[PDB]
């Protein structure tokens, strides 16, 4: 029914801790697999933290919050999501100070929020900039995802695709340097070819099919037209259908259907275009004028998809076709091609311009290999987004965790009060990240984690992390495990903000 | 540590569940390895009986009760699609690999350490296979030894000479001048009213 | 039906499997032993309604009485109890230090074993920290006894030991025990608690008590003699009653006159028996049981001082001082087994006449504290404070070194040991740091028993020590959770009390950690 | 008795309604105060609305019990009447029932309890009214700066609260207007808070007028206007159309030429009619034609295009311009002379980082201003806008109300001593009820102390001691009107700290809570059908 | 729940273990089939009281007729 008292906070901890214990071993390159018993007796042997929790049923609402916060991470950053839940579960797993010591959550939350400002400052100290102009460094950075994948045979290809693609979308002139991979980097697959044939189209590719053969097959100077209205007979304000029974009234309603569709098409062809792109559908009578005009018929193109076209070829959006002025012409466009590349038509309006958007062409030998190349390239685009938004990397392999933990432990010495105890407990929670990397490799956890903390005390904290493959210690200057800063800061805030959230819950109430 | 209407195996006993399934599937298929091996029956329930030693048929067509063992059955399907042979020996090696690993895992050894040894043993074992292979020319005397070695594992040592000469000649008719080969060129017909040893070739084609 | 119990092959004893953490179970038996005495720690210690084996009700807060009445059957707890018994040797205080500190070492050891640290490495850290604590404890010595034999000095330092046994009345008891202890310290190199005895008498209250020399006995002199300086003291265990002959001695009486004749013959014999006491040059006689009416007048006839000691421990107390041993016969004139004393007289103190054995001719190194109280249970609890109070200064006859109390040393010694573990690389730092946190359990005990948030006491005690304000302890107060200086308040502990307590507590904890399985046996 | 339902009587029915109301209080007890803890709300579908506001919880709280529904109906009475204090009502009413239920076990009839609680509420309102402070201390004094300072200290703005607090108090008084018989209230629509990258937070300036985030465009126009006429036209001077959903069907090519030439021509009358009115500070919502912008250059008018609707809505209310949606009066065309013209004194476009913000000065009657949060980055400017917006309403609620009272348990602590002494004067089976009414009020400072992570037993005792000393004698050595500070965990004088609340809240909350406990105490039976 | 079933892993089909001698069970089924027809051998063969699927009573000593009505499973 409901929960109240200390049972709530201790219950939310066991729920969040239980969800993290599932994916404790799903961290690093030597991640362990998980067996998911389907209801029909089947098994899925995935090792992805997002896919595991997505398929698991959870009864506690605290678990739904942990999972729903992880999904929000995937939309922004396709990496480090597993670290959020583990840290959020370890930060909450310290229930000694929470209940056994009878401290109020406001005392704990004030310490967790104080450490978060210190964890953020320490990560910027151990950071390091990157020369984004040199693509060789970004290759080593993007290899964190290409490693242990089938696309390693064309690893450099994936970097040049993702690197150059995000640079086109990056509109730095607006100050904030916003990037939109979902809209301005729309990806579409093309059957045929191989992995090497994968490239980036410098334009906008529409997957519209060819309905008739009377369409422009190859053009050197396209002329694209844009409009939102539909090419059909003007209906009434309501959706009332036209019901007719008298034959004499048919020719009247038919003539009204033909003339208005006729006059609207006559104005579209006055500019001598090569393709009519409309947002809404195009009826059969309207297509009879497009095939007669020897121009391509295109429809069902969204607003943002049309906005990129006007920036590419120089077209102009109009409400209706009747108001089409001479400005709506795609002069300077590269070419218009509706070739059937791999048993599927593809509209290419590429040009020699970068209209703050592009389209990625995924060539491949089969749908299985195409999907493998697809999901592997999206993460590379996001790593390029995170580095280009904030070109600062921090040492990975558990080094940034141990480096930050030493700063809090040394800073807690001057922390007079009861908040020093949970403030230090957050530092010991960061050690769980190398604790799992060492557990997966099989090396002794206590022996290496003890020596690992000693290296950060004496030697510089910017290096001396952990090697997940070998298990021994290694400097991140010698091993390119450097991860972005924006991923770690958002990973650290989301873990503390999530733990602060569940700690603020004291009564699970039902009602609507 | 679990939600209602569900279950979770936290400790290492979850690994023992998978080792026990492979050990059981090993003991099932080991009796049908080679020519002298026994046969297994496939009762469809409707009333159709079927005897065969092909491990791909004893895993693909036979539904397996244990959830973990059904995964290995899907691999035997994949194994049969590439080479068409070795599905039975694949399961026996998997059963013994996991068996030997449990001896060391019980002593406190992590699984990830053992798997790294398999990757090293594979490369050494893969390099040694290059030295043992015989790259001689394929003649009718050699393919008969291959066909006999492959057919004796599926028949009663009576249809050996019957199907051997037919299986070999069917291939030689569809390859010359180093041309790529395709088994779809050979049609497989079935007819009743004759003994099992009445198998023979048809240079042309049969129509219904 | 299989699978049955794992690792169970020795008499079916409860052998905890690898998942059940057999080591974790022996620790839980020791933690429960601490909770039974963690609350009795300090001046605000909570009393325990102890039910004796004789179905007697006693309310006390002494640790030695709690464990002596609590039948501790778990062997893992017996080791810590044996350390408490070993704590009583070489010092008469710090018993709960062994229970509270060792319970924290084992309780904190579970946090290490749960991580995966080996039990053999945990032991090496505690042994290293115990050796390091013994090097830091001399540096914490704030003051030292002047050894001036001053009651103002002895009473001032004695207040700390008297408190936590009988709180509130620490002024009277400190002055009385000081008067008793100062009178023997001139006997250089021979001070012992056996000399300073205790005699409880039912009276008004604790304020009506005083100190008197010699072996005092509450039972007044039954005879009519006021004083006698006779050395020969004849002690008899058999009471003055109708004689019985060890041989046959068949006594047949038929008529009433014969009853009177035999009755007269017994009185004439008893008159000869008491006559024999004076014939052996002994004008003093002791009796365990009842005393007859005719024999009482015979004691006054020859002026023989009659003495009555009903308690057995009172009789044995004299057998080892004067030498007079108790014989089984009733008045055998055995002059060889009699005692020797310089003076024996009666004295009235607090409106009660008490027998005294004073040493006038001899130098004298024996005393007695005559306690007054309206309840036997109250005087017994005050007697336990005398032992823990007198034994505090039996230790000061050794090297006179005092350290601050009130949890002050426990934070500084923890602060000094924690720094040693932070700079010491390796795995031993984990157990060394937890050895410092074990010391924090003692201030946490004082704070919890005083009604104060313990975490606030540790936070303040560490801040003042961070600024170098040593000798700062917990201010015992219900409405003031702050701290104060233990030196200015006069609260001081003994050096050897903390030295032998930290040593025996670590050995008891290490001895329990070294054990991993309890196994039964048979001879 | 045989019936088509069920019945249940006795004292246990009172206890069942007591434990029910006590349960509803515990759902909103820990969430009391500004440091209240959040709480989940699992709906029937599965959504989880997380919040700490007590009013939002009770609106969504669904407990199928009659006694609980009485407190839910009670919540609507307090929200509509005042709009605050609903959480304290349910908590106060729950303790009065838990205490009254104990009296009923001591053979005290509920009618004697109902009579005691009614007299206690009457005397409590009397003691409250006798110990108020009228709305004052605006200028020359401070119970204000300390009010806004303590409200904004939670955010990063608390580095220098005095600098930002002065900008709130000076502007909160600047927006004053009687407007009804000496009412003066203050508007919910408050001083516009813009921002800029002024290299530091200290550079934020307080403006005595509205600030708009637009520019005139062409540099030929002036940037320093003094004309009082302010135009406000929502009809766009650009190419007008029938409707977005109505395309003018055109067939002949020649008809399309004169439509282009006439539309370019008709604006020459629209621009001459607008310029003839003399309005220099012109504002246009739907954009302005390029050629029309050139006409303002020669005329020297300060025209602005693409002005936001809501920002322009406040300018019409400032200068008093009639917002016109179309020039045509259903037959012709006109600018409605002396209708859309405002009244001002000066308008100058000052130089601000990255956006030249126009400043309007001394309108007809605006009661508004603007503040430009000059800071380092957007994270600070976005946070200070929230802190000032919160602190703005903190001082607004005080100066809007005619009388206030010290909050933080000061009223509940003071009444605990007065009503306890008043109980000894009446007697007649009402001394215990008025005494329990006194003890019940202490739950508010006892609950606020638990939520603040402090010992409630000590702080509640410290409040009653400072308040009891005020009753023993009126000497100044005895502290008076001492409240409860949640952060420092110590009592504090709310008159200096600025922790004030309206008088109607503490008055209505005690009245409504008393009426609720009376409504439940009268229930001695339940009949189900 | 452990311990599991010996060799029973395929659609719950009873896989008689090595001690259970799975080959012996098939021999017993074929052994029982002979005992029904062993007595119908020769001129002195014992007739069978067969009940047809249509609840018809037929008495015969033919072996093929027995197996037709005796639904061997
Ligand atoms: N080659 C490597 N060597 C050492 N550590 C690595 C290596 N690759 C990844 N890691 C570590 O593993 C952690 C998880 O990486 P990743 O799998 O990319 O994210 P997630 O586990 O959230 O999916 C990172 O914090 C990183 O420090
Ligand atoms: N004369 C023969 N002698 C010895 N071993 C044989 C002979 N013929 C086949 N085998 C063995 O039988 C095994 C199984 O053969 P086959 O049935 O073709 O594969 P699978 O059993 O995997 O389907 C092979 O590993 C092979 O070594
Ligand atoms: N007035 C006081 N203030 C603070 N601490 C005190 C005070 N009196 C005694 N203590 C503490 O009580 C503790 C226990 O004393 P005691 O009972 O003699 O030993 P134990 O508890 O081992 O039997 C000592 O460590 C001492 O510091
Ligand atoms: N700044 C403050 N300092 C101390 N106490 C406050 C402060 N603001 C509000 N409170 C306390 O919080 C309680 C609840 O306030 P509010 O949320 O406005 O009403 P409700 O909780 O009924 O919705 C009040 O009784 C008041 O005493």
């Amino acid at each position: 029914k409901r929960e109240s008292g200390r049972k709530v906070q201790s219950g939310n901890i066991n729920a969040a801790k239980t969800i993290a214990d599932i994916i404790r071993t799903c961290l690093g390159p030597k991640s362990m697999m998980k067996m998911l018993l389907d209801p029909m007796g089947g098994i899925v042997m995935t090792n992805d933290g997002n896919a595991i929790l997505r398929e698991i049923q959870v009864q506690h609402p605290a678990a739904k919050s942990m999972i729903e916060i992880s999904r929000t991470q995937d939309e922004e950053v396709g990496d480090g999501t597993t670290s959020v839940i583990i840290l959020a579960g370890e930060m909450l797993s310290v229930a000694e100070h929470f209940l056994e010591q009878q401290m109020h959550p406001t005392v704990v939350i004030s310490a967790y929020r104080k450490a978060l400002d210190d964890m953020i400052s320490t990560l910027k100290k151990i950071s390091i900039p990157v020369d984004i102009s040199d693509s060789d460094m970004m290759l080593n950075i993007i290899n964190s995802s290409i490693t242990t994948k089938a696309i390693s045979r064309w690893s450099s290809l994936a970097c040049n695709i993702a690197l150059d693609a995000v640079k086109m979308v990056q509109f730095e002139e607006n100050g904030r340097k916003e990037i939109d991979i979902k809209k301005y980097a729309r990806v579409e697959k093309i059957p045929g070819g191989i992995i090497e044939d994968s490239c980036v189209l410098r334009g906008v590719m529409i997957n519209k099919d060819v309905t008739h053969p009377r369409m422009r097959r190859y053009i050197k100077n396209p002329r694209i037209v844009l409009l939102d209205s539909s090419l059909e007979y003007k209906k009434g304000e309501s959706q009332t259908d036209i019901e007719i029974t008298r034959e004499e009234d048919f020719t009247r309603i038919l003539q009204m259907e033909e003339e208005y569709i006729q006059q609207l098409c006559e104005d579209i062809i006055q500019l001598k275009p090569d393709v009519v792109i409309t947002e809404k559908g195009i009826s059969d009578l309207a297509q009879h004028y497009l095939m007669r005009a020897n121009i391509t018929a295109i429809r069902r193109v969204r607003k943002t998809d049309n906005n990129r076209i006007a920036r590419a070829c120089g077209a102009r959006i109009v409400s209706r076709p009747e108001e089409l002025r001479e400005d709506d012409v795609g002069t300077g466009a590269g070419l218009l091609e509706i070739k059937k590349i791999g048993d599927e038509y593809f509209t290419f309006i590429t040009d020699c311009k970068d209209p703050k958007a592009c389209t990625i062409l995924l060539r491949g030998a089969s749908k299985e290999i195409l999907s493998e190349v697809e999901r592997n390239l999206q993460d590379a685009m996001q790593v390029c987004r995170n580095v280009l938004l904030d070109p600062q990397l921090v040492p990975g392999g558990g080094a940034s965790e141990m480096a930050v933990a030493h700063a809090l432990t040394e800073k807690s010495k001057a922390m007079t009060g009861v908040e020093q105890w949970p403030y230090r407990a957050v530092a010991q929670a960061l050690e769980v990240i190398p604790r799992t990397l060492i557990q997966n490799c099989g090396a002794s956890t206590i022996r290496l984690l003890t020596s690992l903390r000693a290296k950060h005390t004496q030697e510089n904290c910017e290096t001396w992390g952990v090697n997940g493959e070998t298990g021994t210690l290694v400097d991140m200057k010698e091993l390119g495990i450097w991860e972005p800063l924006a991923v770690k800061l958002q990973t650290y805030k989301t873990a503390v903000e999530t733990a602060v959230l569940l700690l603020r819950i004291d009564d699970i109430v039902s009602g609507h | 540590t679990l939600n209602p209407k569900a279950e979770v195996a936290r400790a290492q006993a979850a690994l023992a569940v998978n080792i026990s399934a492979a050990r059981g599937l090993q003991d099932v298929l080991r009796t049908n390895l080679g020519p002298k091996g026994t046969m297994k029956m496939l009762v469809s329930g409707a009333g159709d009986i079927k005897l065969t030693k092909d491990g791909n048929v004893l895993l693909h067509e036979m539904q397996i009760q244990h959830p973990t063992a059904s995964l290995i059955a899907k691999v035997a399907t994949a194994q049969d699609d590439i080479t068409g042979d070795g599905t039975t020996s694949n399961v026996l090696i998997i059963g013994e690999l996991l068996k030997q690993a449990d001896l060391y895992i019980s002593e406190g050894l992590h699984p990830r350490i053992i798997t790294e040894g398999f990757e090293a043993a594979k490369e050494k074992a893969l390099q040694f296979l290059e030295e043992v292979k015989v790259s001689r020319e394929m003649d009718r005397e050699t393919l008969i030894d291959v066909a006999r070695t492959s057919l004796r594992t599926k028949v009663h040592a009576e249809l050996a000479d019957v199907l051997t000469e037919a299986v070999v000649d069917s291939i030689l008719a569809i390859k010359k001048q180093d041309e790529p080969i395709d088994l779809f060129m050979i049609e497989i017909m079935e007819m009743k009213h004759k003994s099992e040893t009445d198998t023979s070739l048809i240079r042309g084609l049969v129509l219904d | 039906k299989a699978p049955g119990f794992a690792q169970m092959l020795k008499e079916g004893a409860k052998h905890f499997s690898g998942l059940e953490e057999a080591v974790y179970r022996n620790i839980q038996a020791c933690k429960e032993l601490a909770q039974t005495t963690r609350t009795a720690y300090g001046p605000n210690g909570m009393n325990k309604m102890v039910i004796n084996h004789l179905e007697k009700l006693f309310v006390t807060n002494d640790a030695a009485t709690i464990l002596r009445e609590l039948e501790v059957q778990h062997p893992a707890a017996k080791m810590i109890v044996m350390a408490s018994h070993m704590q009583e040797q070489e010092v008469g205080d710090g018993t709960n230090f062994v229970l509270v500190f060792a319970g924290a070492l084992l309780e904190l050891a579970e946090e290490l074993l749960r991580i995966g640290l080996s039990v053999s490495e945990v032991i090496e850290g505690y042994e290293i920290a115990c050796r390091k604590a013994h090097e830091i404890l001399p540096n914490l010595v704030c003051c030292s006894a002047k050894n001036l034999r001053d009651i103002d000095e002895v009473s001032s330092l004695l207040r700390t030991s008297i408190m936590s046994k009988q709180y509130g009345n620490e002024v009277f008891l400190a002055k009385l025990i000081a008067q008793a202890c100062v009178s023997i310290f001139p006997d250089s190199g021979h001070f012992n608690v056996d000399n300073i005895r205790v005699c409880k008498i039912l009276g008004s209250g604790i304020s009506s008590s005083s100190v008197l020399h010699g072996m005092v006995f509450k039972k007044e002199t039954e005879g009519d003699v006021t004083s006698v300086k006779d050395a020969k003291i004849a002690v008899y265990s058999c009471p003055f009653d109708g004689m019985i002959t060890e041989t046959k001695g068949t006594v047949l009486i038929k008529t009433a006159e014969e009853l009177m004749n035999f009755s007269k013959g017994e009185e004439n014999l008893m008159d000869a028996q008491v006559k024999a006491i004076a014939d052996t040059g002994a004008n003093v006689v002791v009796t365990g049981g009842k005393v007859a009416d005719m024999a009482l007048h015979y004691a006054n006839k020859y002026n023989i001082m009659l003495v009555r000691l009903n308690s057995k421990w009172d009789l044995r107390r004299l057998c080892k001082t004067v030498g007079a041993t108790a014989l089984p016969r009733l008045t055998p004139p055995v002059l060889e087994e009699m005692g020797h004393c310089d003076s024996v007289y009666l004295s009235e103190v607090g409106d009660t006449q008490v027998v005294v054995f004073k040493h006038e001719k001899e130098d004298g190194a024996i005393s007695t504290i005559v306690l007054r109280g309206s309840t036997d249970n109250l005087m017994d609890d005050i007697e336990r404070a005398v032992d823990d109070g007198v034994n505090t200064f039996k230790v000061l006859t050794r090297d006179k070194r005092l350290v601050p109390g009130g949890g002050a040393t426990e934070i500084e010694l923890a602060k000094q040991i924690t720094s040693y573990g932070e700079t010491c690389p390796g795995l031993e730092q984990y157990a060394i740091k937890k050895f410092a946190e074990a010391f924090e359990a003692i201030p946490r005990a004082l704070a919890e028993n005083s009604g104060v948030k313990a975490n606030e006491v540790i936070s303040k005690l560490y801040a003042v020590h961070q600024e170098g304000n040593k000798n700062v302890g917990l201010d015992i107060e219900a409405e003031v959770p702050a701290v104060k200086d233990m030196l200015e308040a006069g609260i001081l502990d003994t050096y050897l009390g903390k030295y032998w307590a930290i040593k025996l507590a670590t050995n008891a904890a290490v001895t329990v950690l070294r054990v991993d399985q309890i196994i039964m046996a048979k001879p | 008795l045989s019936v088509f339902g069920d019945r249940s009587t006795g004292e246990t029915i009172r206890s069942q309604n007591v434990m029910a109301a006590a349960s509803i209080a515990n759902i909103v007890k820990s969430s009391l105060g500004p440091v209240g803890l959040d709480k989940m709300l699992v709906d029937d579908i599965g959504d989880v609305t997380i919040t700490n506001d007590g009013a939002t919880i009770l609106k969504l709280l669904e407990v199928e019990h009659p006694a609980a529904k009485v407190l839910c109906e009670l919540a609507d009475l307090q929200d509509k009447e005042v709009g605050d204090g609903t959480t304290s009502v349910v908590i106060i009413a729950a303790e009065l029932l838990k205490n009254a239920d104990e009296l009923v076990k001591q053979k005290i009839h509920p009618t004697s309890v109902i009579s005691g609680y009614r007299l206690a509420c009457k005397e409590a309102v009397r003691y409250i009214n006798e110990n108020l402070i009228v709305n004052t201390d605006e200028l020359g004094r401070d119970c204000l700066i300390n009010a806004a300072k303590t409200s904004m200290s939670s955010k990063i703005i608390g580095i220098n609260g005095d600098f930002f607090a002065n900008m709130v108090v000076d502007a909160v008084l600047a927006i004053k207007y009687t407007d009804i018989r000496g009412q003066p209230r203050y508007p919910v629509n408050s001083v516009n808070i813009l921002k800029a990258h002024g290299r530091s937070q200290m550079e934020s300036m307080l403006i005595s007028g509205y600030a708009l985030n637009c520019v005139v465009g062409s540099q030929g126009m002036p940037k320093r206007i003094v004309n009082a006429k302010i135009a406000c036209l929502d009809f766009s001077l650009q190419k007008t159309k029938m409707k977005l959903g109505v395309q003018v069907v055109i067939t002949d090519p020649e008809k399309l030429d004169q439509i282009r030439q006439r539309e370019s021509d008709i604006t020459k009358e629209r621009i001459q009619k607008i310029l003839a009115t003399g309005a220099n500070v012109i504002l246009t919502t739907g954009g302005i034609d390029d050629m029309c912008l050139k006409y303002f250059v020669e005329a020297g008018a300060m025209a602005v295009r693409r002005v936001l609707k809501r920002d322009l809505k406040r300018i019409a209310k400032a200068s008093g311009a009639t917002i016109l949606s179309t020039l045509a009066n259903l037959e012709g065309e006109e600018t409605f002379e002396a209708a859309m013209l405002g009244q001002a004194e000066e308008v100058v476009q000052e130089r601000i980082c990255d956006d030249e913000l126009i400043l309007i000065k001394n309108t007809k009657a605006r009661t508004s201003a603007s503040i430009i949060l000059r800071g380092a980055n957007d994270f600070m400017c976005d946070e200070m806008e929230r802190s000032l917006h919160d602190a703005l309403c903190v001082v607004k609620r005080v100066l809007e109300s005619k009388s206030v009272v010290p909050g933080g348990g000061a009223v509940e602590a003071a009444l605990s001593i007065y009503l306890e002494n008043y109980a000894t004067s009446m007697g007649s089976r009402e001394q215990l009820a008025i005494a329990e009414f006194a003890r019940s009020l202490l739950v508010i400072p006892n609950t606020l102390a638990v939520n603040a992570a402090q010992d409630s037993t000590d702080l509640v005792a410290k409040l009653r001691a400072f308040h009891n000393e005020a009753q023993v004698n009126p000497e100044r050595k005895n502290l008076k009107w001492i409240g409860l500070d949640l952060s420092n965990g110590k009592p504090r004088d709310n008159k200096q700290a600025g922790v004030f609340e309206p008088t109607i809240v503490k008055v209505k909350s005690l009245k409504f809570a008393t009426e609720a406990a009376i409504t439940i105490l009268r229930i001695d039976d339940l009949i189900k059908l």
